[PDB]
């Protein structure tokens, strides 16, 4: 499918987790930031693109990134 | 004659854009900043802005009076 | 203790932030040992209307 | 006598243009009684059309093969020949004004970035300082030309925001 | 009146004052003379 | 049947004095293409008295209801239940504004 | 505590009757400002003035016409001034715009620095030309000056400002009248005299269709 | 009217470079989105954050291009 | 269709240079104009013009005329809206032009 | 120093309060002089301006007062240069222009040398040994063979006292050659006839009496008279 990345500029606001209606991101214990957080992609596979993450991502630039790319019957939000 | 011309007129501006988007593709995909540093490639990209505003600034001009004239005449 | 002064204007230099070559007034710097510890707020929001942004030692300077 | 035109007093389609102008015009001057308003309208529109014709003719002005009058662009042609009246004090006329439009703006782009949340001043216009600026403006060359020499009229590059190609 | 006057400060100052003064002035200069084409005084 | 209407009067500034065509009966002006003089000549009206005085009586009742606006808003605001009144709103709409609208325009 | 334009009325705020004719009508909130208090204070007594000036003048020159002297109309006086005037039109409305530049621009930055007139800078006058109010100047503008006792001042204050809105309700009623009537002031008081029953606004034809 | 139509040729010309230089320049980097080189030449956006962000790839810089190519000719 | 009406007509409005209803030539023209310019707004997209309004906000920082609030493009919605406005003002006007101009030099 | 004020009761500008210059009235509205350098080179500019204004307006005056008085045929200025251009022992009119143009443009490189650097001039050995004396006492004053009477090098009040009265009459005679090629573009006569006009009869000899100067002035005029 498509591939997230999150980068070290992440915060630990852990609300990109909650604008993402898929379930792709999570929040893992980090050591790199003040909330000791970091937005950690495991069902990658389920993620259609849609970057609402990238929306409510308030750090310049975004720490967490979406590319698209490599469509499939998941990640392209079909119900058929 | 006006076939000929005009078949010859929409083949060079097709090949014209045609042109600058592979160029485009060329910077995105296959440049090098680090090989080619402070050469005349690097210092285009680096004032890249300016060119861009200055080419604005001609094409607005040229619009704005020569759509001036034509709807004054 | 190991950033700049709390309230002094300091000058981004990061090429991929919003604000590259421009003043931002520092807030809070960390001391904990994080990877950008620098926290900074600019009077321009950017296009995801934020206005602060957090930035590592060797990304900001005394503007002249 | 250049770019093969003929002046305007000398051409013949210029004036088969007035007659033919003036043809129309008078037209629909014999549907109206001659002490009528749309009659003292119509005799005041062939009176400008006449002024206009009169006017546009001894005037260093040419025209060629159509009877509608020509301009002359290239500074210097329009010197040795008396034509620069189409296009050369005019081109001076527009730039002080547009520099003096662009100089006003400037200065109260300073006079209100020097001032807490400046945002507002751009939609709150304050009247008394930009009216100053408005009558201060005059000498909009002189002051551009020293601020270009101080170096206050432009910006340091490291000051400016740069795109990260 | 402070209440207005801050009021009568934002958009139509420059958004009518402005246009008005501007075009009127046009309009009265294309009227006492009439249509010119060369600048010769 | 022999005359054009028209209702618009542009000024003689710039070039505008053609666009005041001949619509005949000795005036010129801009060719009017709402119908609003066959509708004075369906309501009886004769002279531009009675226009004048409608366009009187349309500003000062314009005056009046900008003037209800501001009162029925900043002044006297009617409450939430006041509007929630629809069956009360739908038989003076239908019996008062369209009815007797109807019959006033009937006599 | 004061006569104010409504009975029983509730005065503005910044009207507390520290001028001259505060009655406290001030429906529109115009001069809440103090710097568009003290403009509009100077506006309204140099049109008093002038109002004044020019509804004396029209009324003198309106009684010389009905006593027989050949005196024109307050309309049109101009007109046929001009015929016999050494003066051509042009020359005098420009030399009036000099003297009045002048003047006005002399009082207006008096207004703006009370006192910035009175250095000497026009022919060393000091006590002479330097502004004694908001709009009430001193020295050589009150020759005789009856000004310098404060009640006396503040009664002439009250007397200037009334009888100044009605010299403003005067040229109003002058226009409104002379276009209803296309007589004389004198004209028309004399046939409101003669015959008050029937001639009055409303039996001029015109203005009561 | 020849010089009124050369300058209109003129403007569609300079609209078209300056169109085509900018989805060039940018192609690769810009303010809005400083990554354009990963995403690939061809790609349709980055989504509505940001204020919005279509039609920001070189591509549709070239899509634009083809428009202003076609009124020129 | 189209020869027989829309070219059998519209030969007056055209023709209508130096009448009463050169008016009506100007506003077809003037709105064949609005429906052409609203295209701009509806193939283009944000970034494309936010980057450019990028370039320009350099240009104004280079002479420091950079104004206080920062120009942005139109949002997408706000593109739309704009779009199908200048689409529907210019179509509308074309329309009135053309069916006021023939209609009054035939009719 | 602040010496009297252009228009009384206004705000003088801060560079102006306490500069030390000649005919210094606080006019300066635009704020042009607020920087020093700036000042500087509008003061040497005034100065020029003002000494050709002099030499101008004494070629207007003094051939037109003695052409009033009849000793000499000097025409007027207006047409002077077609009386000389239609002469007969005449240099042609671009010889004239160039030699004009070489000689203003050699004097006036030695003053602007003289500006930037000040005493540039003064390099030994450079301009026949008289450069010496060339060396600038002050921005537009060179003194030098420029003061060949020994009028300048007394005590600083006559000195700035006369500084002051050349100032005085220059912006005088600035403001009277703006004069009179205005009032040769409106009357159409030279200024000795324009004053004896004004002096035999004011009321009907003005500038608003002229169609030229006001437009649409006449056409009130004649109205007002019907
Ligand atoms: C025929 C329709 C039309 C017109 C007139 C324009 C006009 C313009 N487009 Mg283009 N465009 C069009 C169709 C059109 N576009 C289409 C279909 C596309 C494909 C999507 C594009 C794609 C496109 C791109 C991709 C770019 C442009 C750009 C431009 C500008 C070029 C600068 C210029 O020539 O000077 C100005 C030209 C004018 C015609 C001026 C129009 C303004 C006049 C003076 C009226 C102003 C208002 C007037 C005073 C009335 C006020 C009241 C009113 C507002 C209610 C100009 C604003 C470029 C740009 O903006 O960057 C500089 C640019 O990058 N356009
Ligand atoms: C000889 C010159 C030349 C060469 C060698 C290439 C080669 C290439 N270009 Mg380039 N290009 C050219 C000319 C050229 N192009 C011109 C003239 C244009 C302007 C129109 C472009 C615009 C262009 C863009 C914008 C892009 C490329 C891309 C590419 C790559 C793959 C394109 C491809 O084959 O997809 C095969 C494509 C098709 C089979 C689709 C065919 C549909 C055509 C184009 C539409 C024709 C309209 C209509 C249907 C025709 C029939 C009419 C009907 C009535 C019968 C390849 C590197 C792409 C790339 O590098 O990928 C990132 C890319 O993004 N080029
Ligand atoms: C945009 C560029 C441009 C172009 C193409 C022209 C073209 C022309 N100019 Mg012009 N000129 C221009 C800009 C331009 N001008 C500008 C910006 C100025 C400064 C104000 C002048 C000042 C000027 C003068 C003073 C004269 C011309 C003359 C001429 C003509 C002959 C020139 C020649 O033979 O060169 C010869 C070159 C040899 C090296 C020709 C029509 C001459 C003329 O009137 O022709 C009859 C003439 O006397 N030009
Ligand atoms: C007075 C302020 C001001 C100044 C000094 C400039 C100066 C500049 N602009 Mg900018 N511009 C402005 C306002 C201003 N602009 C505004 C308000 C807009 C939005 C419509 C733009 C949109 C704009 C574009 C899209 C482009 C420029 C470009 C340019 C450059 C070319 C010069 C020119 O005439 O461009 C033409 C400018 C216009 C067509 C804008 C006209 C809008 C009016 C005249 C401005 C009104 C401002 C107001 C009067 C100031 C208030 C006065 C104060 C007393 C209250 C130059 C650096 C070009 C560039 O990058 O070249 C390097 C370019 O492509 N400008
Ligand atoms: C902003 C542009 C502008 C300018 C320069 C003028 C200037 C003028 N107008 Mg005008 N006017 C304007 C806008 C303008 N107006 C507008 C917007 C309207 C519509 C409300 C009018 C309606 C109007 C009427 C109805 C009349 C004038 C008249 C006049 C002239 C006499 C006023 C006078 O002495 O002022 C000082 C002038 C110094 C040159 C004067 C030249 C009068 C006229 O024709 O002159 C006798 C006249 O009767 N104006
Ligand atoms: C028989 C009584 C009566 C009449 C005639 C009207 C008439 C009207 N009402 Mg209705 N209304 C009524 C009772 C009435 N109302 C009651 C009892 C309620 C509460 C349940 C409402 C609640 C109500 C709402 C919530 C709204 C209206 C609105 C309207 C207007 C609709 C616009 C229209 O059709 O254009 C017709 C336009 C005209 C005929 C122009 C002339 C308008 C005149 C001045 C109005 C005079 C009618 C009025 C009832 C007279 C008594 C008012 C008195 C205090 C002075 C119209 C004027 C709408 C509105 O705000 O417009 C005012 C609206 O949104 N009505
Ligand atoms: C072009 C000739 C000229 C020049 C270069 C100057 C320059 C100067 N004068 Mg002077 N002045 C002049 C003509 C001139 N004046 C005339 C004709 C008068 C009489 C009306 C005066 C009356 C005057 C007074 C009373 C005072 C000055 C002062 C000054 C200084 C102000 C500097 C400034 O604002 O920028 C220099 C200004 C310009 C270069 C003008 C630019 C040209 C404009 C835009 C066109 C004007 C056209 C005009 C309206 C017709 C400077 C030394 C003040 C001083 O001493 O300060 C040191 C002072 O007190 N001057
Ligand atoms: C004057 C017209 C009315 C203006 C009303 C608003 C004034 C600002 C309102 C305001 O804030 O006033 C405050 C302040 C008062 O000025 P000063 O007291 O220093 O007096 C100088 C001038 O204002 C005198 O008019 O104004 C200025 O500093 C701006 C002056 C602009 C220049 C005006 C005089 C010079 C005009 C020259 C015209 C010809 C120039 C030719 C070459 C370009
Ligand atoms: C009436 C008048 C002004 C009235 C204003 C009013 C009611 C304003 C009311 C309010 O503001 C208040 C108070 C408070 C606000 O909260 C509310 C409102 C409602 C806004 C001015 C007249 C002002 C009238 C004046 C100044 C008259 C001047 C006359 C002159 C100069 C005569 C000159 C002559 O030339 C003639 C005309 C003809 C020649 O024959 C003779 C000579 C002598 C030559
Ligand atoms: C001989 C002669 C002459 C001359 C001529 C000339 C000198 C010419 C020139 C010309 C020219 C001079 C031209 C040019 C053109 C150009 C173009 C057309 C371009 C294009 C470009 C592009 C397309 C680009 C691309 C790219 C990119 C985008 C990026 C990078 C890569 C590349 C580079 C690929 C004369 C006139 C005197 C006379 C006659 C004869
Ligand atoms: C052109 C364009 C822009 C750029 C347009 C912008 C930023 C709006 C510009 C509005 C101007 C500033 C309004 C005023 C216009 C003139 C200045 C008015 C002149 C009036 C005279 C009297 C001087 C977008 O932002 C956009 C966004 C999404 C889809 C398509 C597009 C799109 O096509
Ligand atoms: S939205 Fe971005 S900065 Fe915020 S917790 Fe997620 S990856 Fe980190
Ligand atoms: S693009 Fe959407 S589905 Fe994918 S990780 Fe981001 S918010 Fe979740």
């Amino acid at each position: 499918a498509h591939v997230v990345k999150i980068y070290d500029t992440c915060i630990g606001c852990t609300q990109c987790v909650r604008a993402c209606p898929l379930d792709v991101l999570e929040m893992v214990p980090w050591d790199g930031c003040k909330a000791a957080q970091m937005a950690s992609s495991p069902r990658t596979e389920d993620c259609v693109g849609c970057k609402r993450c990238e929306t409510a991502c308030p750090t310049d630039f975004l720490s967490v990134r979406v590319y698209l790319g490599n469509e499939s019957t998941r990640s392209l939000g079909l119900a058929y | 004659q006006a076939s000929l011309y005009t078949h010859h007129q929409y083949i060079a501006g097709f090949i014209m854009c045609g042109a600058f988007a592979h160029g485009a593709i060329f910077f995105i995909r296959d440049y090098d900043p680090e090989q080619n540093k402070g050469n005349v490639l690097a210092r285009v990209l680096d004032h890249k802005e300016a060119i861009i505003s200055h080419l604005s600034w001609v094409s607005l001009f040229l619009g704005f009076h020569t759509l001036g004239l034509y709807v004054h005449n | 203790e190991i950033g700049p002064k709390r309230g002094s204007l300091v000058k981004v230099l990061r090429p991929e932030s919003y604000w590259y070559n421009q003043v931002g007034k520092v807030v809070s710097v960390d001391q904990s040992g994080i990877r950008y510890p620098v926290v900074v707020r600019f009077e321009n929001q950017n296009y995801a209307g934020v206005s602060t942004n957090n930035y590592a030692l060797d990304e900001v300077t005394d503007p002249p | 006598d250049i770019a093969g035109l003929t002046p305007c007093s000398e051409s013949k389609a210029y004036n088969k243009l007035e007659r033919k102008e003036l043809k129309v015009l008078d037209k629909r001057l014999k549907k109206y009684e001659p002490g009528s308003a749309p009659y003292l309208a119509l005799q005041a529109t062939k009176e400008r059309t006449e002024n206009r014709f009169k006017t546009y003719a001894k005037q260093g002005l040419l025209c060629g093969n159509d009877g509608l009058p020509h301009l002359i662009s290239d500074p210097g042609l329009a010197l040795r020949f008396n034509h620069a009246g189409e296009v050369f004090i005019p081109t001076f006329g527009f730039l002080y004004v547009a520099g003096y439009i662009g100089h006003v703006g400037r200065q109260y782009i300073i006079l209100s970035k020097e001032d807490a949340k400046p945002t507002d001043k751009e939609i709150i216009l304050d009247v008394p300082l930009a009216l100053k600026l408005a009558f201060q403006g005059w000498a909009w060359p002189l002051a551009s030309i020293q601020e270009l020499r101080n170096g206050s009229l432009l910006e340091k590059d490291e000051n400016i925001t740069v795109s990260p190609r | 009146m402070k209440d207005f006057t801050t009021y009568l400060s934002t958009a139509p100052v420059v958004g009518l004052g402005w246009a008005i003064f501007t075009s009127g002035l046009l309009i009265e200069i294309n009227r006492f003379f009439p249509d010119p084409l060369v600048f010769s005084f | 049947t022999h005359i054009k209407p028209s209702a618009q009067v542009v000024w003689p500034i710039v070039g505008q004095e053609i666009l005041n065509g001949d619509v005949g009966g000795g005036f010129q002006g801009i060719q009017i293409t709402s119908g609003f003089f066959q509708l004075w000549r369906a309501s009886g009206i004769t002279s531009e008295l009675q226009l004048y005085s409608t366009a009187i009586g349309g500003l000062v009742l314009a005056a009046a209801c900008f003037f209800a606006g501001w009162f029925h808003y900043h002044k006297a605001a009617p409450k939430l239940e006041w509007f929630q009144n629809v069956e009360s709103m739908l038989n003076h709409h239908l019996a008062g504004l369209l009815g007797l609208g109807s019959l006033a325009w009937a006599g | 505590d004061r006569p104010l334009w409504s009975p029983g009325s509730e005065p503005p705020a910044w009207l507390d009757g520290s001028l001259a004719g505060d009655y406290g009508f001030d429906p529109l909130h115009l001069s809440e400002e103090p710097e568009m208090r003290k403009w509009m204070v100077q506006a309204e007594l140099v049109h008093a003035r002038w109002a004044m000036l020019g509804v004396a003048g029209i009324l003198f020159t309106s009684i010389a016409a009905k006593t027989g002297a050949p005196f024109p109309d307050w309309y049109d006086a101009g007109k046929e001034a001009i015929k016999t005037s050494p003066a051509p039109l042009g020359s005098l409305i420009f030399t009036e715009l000099l003297l009045f530049g002048w003047v006005e621009t002399k009082r207006l930055y008096d207004l703006r620095n009370p006192g910035s007139q009175g250095d000497g800078s026009f022919l060393g006058i000091t006590d002479g030309l330097k502004g004694k109010e908001n709009g009430y100047p001193g020295g050589l503008f009150d020759p005789m000056g009856m000004s310098k006792n404060e009640a006396s001042y503040k009664e002439a204050k009250v007397k200037e400002i009334k009888n100044g809105r009605l010299a403003m309700l005067a040229f109003v009623g002058f226009i409104a009248q002379h276009h209803a009537t296309h007589k004389s002031p004198i004209d028309n008081l004399l046939d409101h005299v003669a015959d008050p029953f029937h001639v009055t606004f409303a039996t001029n034809g015109v203005s009561i269709p | 009217g020849d010089f009124l139509v050369h300058h209109a040729i003129a403007l569609g010309l300079h609209t078209t470079t300056l169109i085509l230089v900018k989805g060039a320049l940018d192609a690769r980097g810009s303010k809005l989105m400083p990554d354009k080189k990963d995403f690939g030449y061809s790609f349709p956006c980055d989504g509505p954050g940001r204020g919005g962000t279509c039609d920001i790839s070189a591509y549709d810089a070239f899509y634009l291009a083809v428009f202003w190519m076609l009124n020129t000719i | 269709w189209l020869r027989d009406f829309l070219w059998a007509q519209s030969s007056q409005v055209i023709q209508s240079y130096g009448s009463a209803l050169s008016a009506y030539g100007l506003m077809f023209l003037g709105a064949h104009f609005v429906w052409a310019f609203s295209l701009m707004f509806l193939f283009s997209g944000r970034g494309y013009w936010q980057e450019l309004i990028e370039s320009i906000v350099w240009a104004h920082n280079k002479l420091r005329v950079a104004p206080s609030i920062q120009p942005r493009a139109l949002s997408i919605t706000q593109g739309r809206a704009v779009g199908v406005a200048h689409y529907l003002l210019g179509g509308i006007a074309t329309t009135w032009s053309f069916f006021l101009a023939r209609i009054i030099a035939v009719g | 120093s602040m010496q009297g004020n252009w228009l009384p009761g206004s705000q003088t500008p801060a560079h102006l309060k306490d500069l030390k210059m000649a005919g210094n009235f606080g006019f300066d509205p635009l704020n042009l002089g607020a920087e020093p350098q700036a000042l500087r080179w509008y003061q040497q500019a005034e100065l020029v301006h003002s000494r050709t204004a002099m030499m101008g307006v004494a070629g207007i005056l003094i051939p037109g007062i003695f052409t009033k008085l009849g000793a000499l045929n000097v025409p007027q200025w207006y047409e002077a240069g077609k009386v000389y251009i239609e002469g007969e022992g005449a240099i042609p009119f671009g010889t004239l222009l160039m030699t004009t143009l070489f000689s203003y443009a050699f004097v006036e490189g030695k003053r602007w040398q003289d500006f930037r650097k000040p005493g540039s001039q003064a390099e030994p050995g450079t301009f026949f040994g008289l450069e010496s004396q060339f060396k600038g006492t002050e921005n537009g004053y060179p003194g030098g063979i420029f003061d060949p009477l020994g009028y300048s090098k007394t005590s600083p009040e006559k000195l700035d006292e006369l500084k002051l009265k050349e100032i005085k009459n220059g912006r005088l005679a600035m403001v009277a050659f703006l004069g009179f090629a205005g009032q040769y573009g409106a009357t159409g006569k030279g200024p000795i006839d324009n004053l004896a006009d004004h002096l035999a009869d004011p009321w009907h000899n003005t500038f608003a009496e002229n169609g030229i100067s006001v437009p649409g002035l006449s056409a009130v005029e004649q109205a007002a008279a019907n």
